[PDB]
């Protein structure tokens, strides 16, 4: 099962460095090249550069000089990218790929390594109940919500009624306002019974060992 | 360096339909050694890219009889005959004919369906938040099709610009729509010195751009 296996998710402040591993297994390492591509959120996948594994010499894409190192260890069959002295615009997932010398393509891709760079410190969420302020013209459907505010790092996990108000739910992707994360989740109940039946959202935040349950109440 | 340009960015398709993604290069992709290195990838959600086609018209292994590649010089086209649930993903195109390789922004294959309108709902900054001194107002803009929608947060007359965080869901798997949430945030104080808050939502459907307010 010819693989390029990569290390874990990494979370660093500005100014420390990172060393992603990329271990090939099941292929003559020296007959292919290892390429490192970086996917930046919303930005195109930048190829970063290639390392020729016979000769050992890197070929940096010009845009990556200085902080970006490429090194390997052929008994070990491993490839390394070390981004020295990290700065917040680098927060991307890094892929390593073997390139084929004949057709010049990347045919085996590695799983990917996320580097999150933030100066932030681990914050608990503030979970606020969002309920209709006397608001009636929905149809016979009501929409409660939970606003998960200011946490760090990701993820939180919002459920509703401990996993049983499943359809109707819509959790939105975390956007970071001001150093920290903010997210929201909504549920469309049939109003026949609400506020008659309970509706509570449940926010787990593993990185701070915080679970929060808030009953959404008409007021 | 040779900027690869795909268009569309979404391609609404009904499963069963023929689809044709297309890509354009900003230089020729004919190499001195007489060969074109335009390759196509598929990236299904949160995953690796996957070689689909090498040098314009060659399936890679696995890739089914259902896919074609063509074009020359600067223009190329990927084509799926019967599109099926297993091809939905972002298709990107890269070139290795010139140094460094470059990719194109991709076009995501999306399911086609029936225009839906936003079930808009608007909420005032609760008791708990107010006590801490902040105040977020939140509009859920839900279950609509297509994807564009424009949020206009108008607090009285003076509309706010500078405090929005809007977000987005990928196509909802179950009955294929999108939901969005705008969230305006204020300090508690500014907030208690305006009385109206309207979530003016402009989706190509309701020609009275759908407006929902609460006045403090
Ligand atoms: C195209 C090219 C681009 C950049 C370069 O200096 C060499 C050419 C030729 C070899 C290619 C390389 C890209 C990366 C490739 C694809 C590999 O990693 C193996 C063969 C390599």
């Amino acid at each position: 099962q010819i693989q390029l296996v990569q290390s874990g998710p990494e979370l660093k402040k500005p100014g420390e460095t990172v060393k992603i591993s990329c271990k090939a297994s099941g292929y003559a390492f020296t007959n292919y090249g290892v390429n490192w591509v970086k996917e930046a959120p919303g930005k195109e996948l930048k190829w970063m550069g290639w390392i020729n594994i016979y000769t050992g010499e890197p070929t940096y894409v010009d845009d990556f000089k200085g902080r970006f190192a490429f090194s390997l260890e052929t008994s070990a069959s491993t490839a390394y990218l070390e981004i020295n002295n990290l700065k917040n615009e680098d927060t991307a997932t890094y892929f390593c790929t073997r390139g084929d010398y004949v057709n010049w393509y990347f045919d085996v891709w590695g799983a990917g390594t996320t580097v999150t760079v933030s100066s932030a410190k681990t914050t608990p969420p503030s979970v606020y109940p969002l309920a209709p302020g006397s608001a009636a013209q929905t149809n016979s459907m009501v929409t409660l919500g939970c606003l998960v505010k200011g946490y760090f790092p990701e993820p939180v996990t919002v459920t509703w009624n401990s996993g049983s108000l499943s359809s109707g739910v819509h959790t939105f992707p975390a956007v970071l306002q001001s150093d920290l994360y903010t997210l929201s989740s909504s549920v469309t109940v049939p109003s026949s019974p609400r506020p008659s039946e309970t509706v509570t959202c449940n926010v787990a935040h593993p990185a701070s060992s915080t679970k929060v349950d808030k009953k959404i109440v008409p007021r | 360096d040779v900027v690869m340009t795909q268009i569309p960015l979404s391609l609404p398709v009904n499963l069963g339909d023929q689809a044709s993604i297309s890509c354009r290069s900003s230089q020729s992709l004919i190499h001195s050694n007489g060969n074109t290195y335009l390759h196509w990838y598929l990236q299904k959600p949160g995953q690796s890219p996957k070689l689909l086609m090498y040098k314009v018209s060659n399936r890679f292994y696995g890739v089914p009889d259902r896919f074609s590649g063509s074009g020359s010089g600067t223009d190329f086209t990927l084509k799926i005959s019967r599109v099926e649930a297993e091809d939905l993903g972002i298709y990107f195109c890269s070139q290795s004919s010139h140094v460094p390789p470059t990719f194109g922004g991709g076009t995501k294959l999306e399911i086609k369906r029936a225009d839906a309108a936003p079930t808009v709902s608007i909420f005032p900054p609760s008791s708990e938040q107010l006590t801490s001194g902040g105040a977020s107002v939140v509009c859920f803009l839900n279950n609509f099709y297509p994807k564009d929608i424009n949020v206009k947060w108008k607090i009285d007359g003076s509309e706010r610009q500078n405090g929005v965080l809007n977000s987005w869901t990928d196509q909802d798997s179950k009955d294929s729509t999108y939901s969005m949430s705008s969230t305006l945030t204020l300090t508690k104080d500014e907030y208690e010195r305006h009385n109206s808050y309207t979530c003016e939502a402009t989706h190509k459907t309701s020609t009275s751009p759908i407006v929902k307010s609460f006045n403090r």
